RNA sequence: GUGAAAUUCUUGGACCGGCGCAAGACGGACCAGAGCGAAAGCAUUUGCCAAGAAUGUUUUCAUUAAUCAAGAACGAAAGUCGGAGGUUCGAAGACGAUCAGAUACCGUCGUAGUUCCGACCAUAAACGAUGCCGACCGGCGAUGCGGCGGCGUUAUUCCCAUGACCCGCCGGGCAGCUUCCGGGAAACCAAAGUCUUUGGGUUCCGGGGGGAGUAUGGUUGCAAAGCUGAAACUUAAAGGAAUUGACGG
């Protein structure tokens, strides 16, 4: 196609493009509340997080780093940050 | 392309386009700054300060919530690292593949793979001493760098 | 045995004879050639494993 | 992993707490009770070995064999001599539990 | 001929003048 | 066949062997005739089966890089 | 001119692939050069099975197959017609030839 | 200043001997007169007093080792056969 | 004896496959071979209830 | 053993079959237009030791980069030196055949070598006969690794994770098919394209065929040889890609 409009390119392929590919970066990480069973503090964890994130009123933890995204332990709940 | 490798990779950070603190985020810019000081005296690395700080606090940029990079405010506190962080293990993989090459003399893909780091080393430490970062007269001695690192 | 599989040999070495009879016991066991020939295939691998026990 | 782990605990000990370097010192600190870990090279005497030991027991303070020899053992410290005992008297960076 | 049997004609040669002239 | 029959054993086993070692594994031309004569002499047939001596890997095999040149 | 864009060999991202020696001539060969035909055998020939079974002891007795694999330089290959030469243009397809079932 | 392109200490013997006669003493009077580095001290003092017997100057510490070097290939690979067949003989 | 009697059906391998599933699947598992590397003095006793009762 | 033979081994039991023992090589099938490595190259298991690409990243530094005379490391095989080892194969050599001759092709034996450790040498059709870094310019189906997202099937369990398949997306690779992108003398090449509409950066390097990679000088090497490297003279072509024919044991 000669008349592909770059301008204005749908969210659908914004989104399915590389992160440095798009028209502006966007990066595909966010960050989550995190609510340990048994707690009463909510985390603030990064989706791609690298170390092993603790909570501080309990030696329990609450994600562990794998290649891409961590992995929360069962039963923790999760939501996203303002999208 | 890698400096030394054949591989052209482009596994990066895509930084966000909104320079501003999230409002989620309640820390202000001295209570980071007193973060990183602690994390500082335990010993960890401006990465890893920075690493520890994203992950767990909750913090997307030090820079964007502070106003000052990492380097900055350790140095600007006084405990920042006499060497720099990446010059510092430059020279840990150069001692360890010392050490290493010293009890396999016929590992020449190791002896290889020390020229490199070996030349990496060089051209950093000419690009700090050109900034003036290290004394004009520092120099990498592979005998003597064994008890700057780890 | 009577109605086990084919492919599977013993080795049966003799050490005691009394009258007419050689008694054996066992000493090893093999898969046969053509069995063993026809389990390997292209495009899938194949895991060995020995142990001394 | 432990080996490097210690070794970047001593260099954090350095430059951060207090230590001294050596036989007798290690003895007059252990002897004031105010050695908190002692670290030996592998390359010790026996004799020596066995009696800081002893001095540690009755003292009640710890011993690391480090797992080395008095020359890695300066290496680690960042010294350019050899240092065949040494004495922590305090961490400031959490080798030792409190 | 063959080109690899030139060089190793020219190779017997080179020997063959190098022993003349170390004589000298 | 006949020496087995005058010697009393009806029954045969066989195992089929080519060269083996580092060198052909095809049976020669005389395999199959002399399964079928042995088969057609009357003696009964039992297990076949195949013990060319395969290598693990073996010793290099004669002949050069080159090969045998015809 | 270069005859076959592969040049004749399966090598793509390798520096060096082990030799075989060819089981005609014992010529060494590239591994991946080498004509490769695994030939699945039975160990009796069609004309004596009859024979075979009817000779043996067993009732339901299947006979064992001859698994061979030969590797064969290409001047043997051609030599023995596993391989035959063919057009530029009937150079280029890799199919290989029919089984034959009917 | 370089007193020697390639002799080195085996200009001693002038032009005696022929060249590779020197050559292949060169490396073994090297190692010989070498001061290696003391296992139990810690101190480059462990040198030869005569053949297979190295001293060392500080722990007075008196070792059997090769003839012209401290330790030989051989012995090595001898010790850590000895002490695999060591932990192999017990359990 | 009882090495022998279940390794007659290939037990071993059965339970090798059934084990390996939750890795990669596998579905020729066997034990290959097993050869006999040294026996202990032969006693007779043994050898005949081996054979008999 | 061969096309056929013969040299050779054999009633002294050769070959064959069985059971053992020893040694040194070699890691089949799985093994692929699959992977890794700067190339050379790399395939039995397990452990140790450092190293690495790609991926993931809202980590850190902040221009630290690209190519690179001189110089440096590695560099198949063969070859050289010293020490072990030497099963097989096998330059040289011997013999048997073949032949008009046969110093060969074929066969029997067999030295150096081939294996290991240490030190040299620095050459290969060391090839993709194709410099590196960067951007752009078609389609398609696969494959390898990493990550992400989804109907379902499967493994345990009570469920999700996690493996194995299935359908997709992204990035970095090894490649493949197809195309009037375009280029080319064409073969062909998605690079060998974006070149008279000629300029992204930079390194090496060619100037008709021979003489000649020769002579000489220098330099490296234990040697073999490696690097650098002419001229006199001679020649009208030598070459490349395709077409038609002729010919092919
Ligand atoms: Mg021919
Ligand atoms: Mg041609
Ligand atoms: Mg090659
Ligand atoms: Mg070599
Ligand atoms: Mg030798
Ligand atoms: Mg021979
Ligand atoms: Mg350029
Ligand atoms: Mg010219
Ligand atoms: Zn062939
Ligand atoms: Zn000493």
């Amino acid at each position: 196609p000669l008349a592909k409009d770059l301008l204005h390119p749908s969210p659908e392929e914004e989104k399915r493009k590389h992160k440095k590919k798009r028209l502006v970066q966007s990066p595909n990480s966010y960050f989550m509340d995190v609510k340990c069973p048994g707690c009463y503090k909510i985390t603030t964890v990064f989706s791609h997080a690298q170390t092993v994130v603790l909570c501080v009123g309990c030696s329990t933890v609450l994600c562990q780093p794998t290649g891409g995204k961590a992995r929360l332990t069962e039963g923790c709940s999760f939501r996203r940050k303002q999208h | 392309g890698r400096m030394h490798a054949p591989g052209k990779g482009l596994s990066q950070s895509a930084l966000p386009y909104r320079r501003s603190v999230p409002t989620w985020l309640k820390l202000t810019s001295d209570d980071v700054k007193e973060q990183i000081y602690k994390l500082a005296k335990k010993g960890l690395t401006p990465s890893q300060i920075g690493v520890i700080l994203r992950d767990s606090h909750g913090v997307a940029q030090v820079r964007f919530v502070t106003g000052n990079k990492i380097l900055r405010i350790l140095k600007s506190k006084g405990l920042a690292p006499d060497l720099p962080e990446d010059l510092y293990h430059l020279i840990k993989k150069a001692v360890a593949v010392r050490k290493h090459l010293e009890r396999n003399r016929k590992d020449k893909d190791a002896k290889f793979r020390l020229i490199l780091i070996e030349s990496r080393i060089h051209r950093l430490a000419r690009y700090y001493k050109t900034k003036r970062v290290l004394p004009p007269n520092w120099k990498y001695e592979s005998s003597t760098a064994s008890a700057l690192v780890a | 045995q009577n109605d086990e599989v084919a492919f599977r040999k013993f080795k049966l070495i003799t050490e005691d004879v009394q009258g007419k009879n050689c008694l054996t016991n066992f000493h090893g066991m093999d898969l046969t050639r053509d069995k063993m020939c026809s389990m390997v295939k292209k495009w899938q691998t194949m895991i060995e494993a020995h142990v001394d026990v | 992993k432990s080996l490097e782990s210690i070794n970047s605990r001593l260099q954090l000990v350095m430059k951060s707490g207090k230590y001294v370097l050596g036989y007798k010192q290690t003895l007059k600190m252990i002897r004031q009770g105010k050695a908190k870990l002692v670290i030996l090279a592998n390359n010790c005497p026996a004799l020596r070995k066995s009696e800081i030991e002893y001095y540690a027991m009755l003292a009640k303070t710890g011993v690391h064999h480090y797992s080395g020899n008095n020359i890695e053992l300066g290496t680690a410290c960042g010294k350019y001599y050899r240092v065949c005992t040494l004495a922590i008297i305090d961490p400031g960076d959490s080798d030792i539990i409190r | 001929m063959r080109a690899k049997w030139r060089k190793k004609r020219m190779r017997r040669l080179k020997r063959k003048r190098r022993k003349m002239r170390q004589r000298s | 066949a006949q020496r087995c029959k005058e010697l009393g054993i009806t029954a045969l086993h066989i195992k089929l062997r080519a060269t083996g070692g580092n060198r052909t594994k095809t049976p020669g031309p005389g395999a199959q005739s002399a399964l079928r004569a042995l088969a057609r002499s009357g003696m009964k047939i039992g297990r076949i089966e195949d013990v060319t001596p395969i290598p693990s890997d073996s010793t290099r095999r004669k002949g050069g890089r080159r090969g045998r040149r015809l | 001119t270069k005859k076959r864009r592969n040049n004749g060999r399966a090598k793509k991202g390798r520096g060096h692939v082990q030799p075989i020696r060819c089981t005609n001539c014992a010529r060494c060969v590239p591994k991946d050069k080498a004509i490769k035909k695994f030939v699945i055998r039975n160990i009796v020939e069609a004309a004596a099975v009859r024979d075979i079974s009817e000779a043996s002891v067993f009732d339901a007795y299947v006979l064992p197959k001859l698994y061979v694999k030969l590797h064969y330089c290409v001047s043997c290959a051609i030599h023995s017609k596993v391989v035959r030469n063919r057009s530029r243009e009937a150079r280029k397809d890799r199919t290989p030839p029919p089984r034959f079932r009917p | 200043a370089k007193r020697t392109k390639k002799v080195g200490i085996v200009g001693k013997y002038g032009t005696r001997y022929g060249a590779s006669l020197r050559k292949m003493v060169k490396k073994i009077e090297i190692s010989q007169h070498a001061k290696y580095t003391c296992s139990f001290c810690g101190k480059t003092k462990m040198k030869r007093r005569a053949v297979g017997i190295w001293h060392c100057g500080s722990c007075m510490k008196t070792v059997a080792g090769g003839a012209w070097t401290y330790n030989t290939t051989s012995a090595v690979t001898v010790k850590s056969a000895i002490r695999r067949l060591k932990e192999l003989k017990d359990q | 004896k009882e090495v022998v009697n279940k390794l007659i059906p290939d037990s071993i391998g059965k339970d090798i496959e059934k084990a390996c599933q939750s890795i990669y699947p596998l579905h020729d598992v066997f034990v290959r071979k097993v050869k006999m590397l040294k026996k202990p003095k032969f006693e007779l006793g043994k050898l005949m209830e081996l054979h008999g009762e």
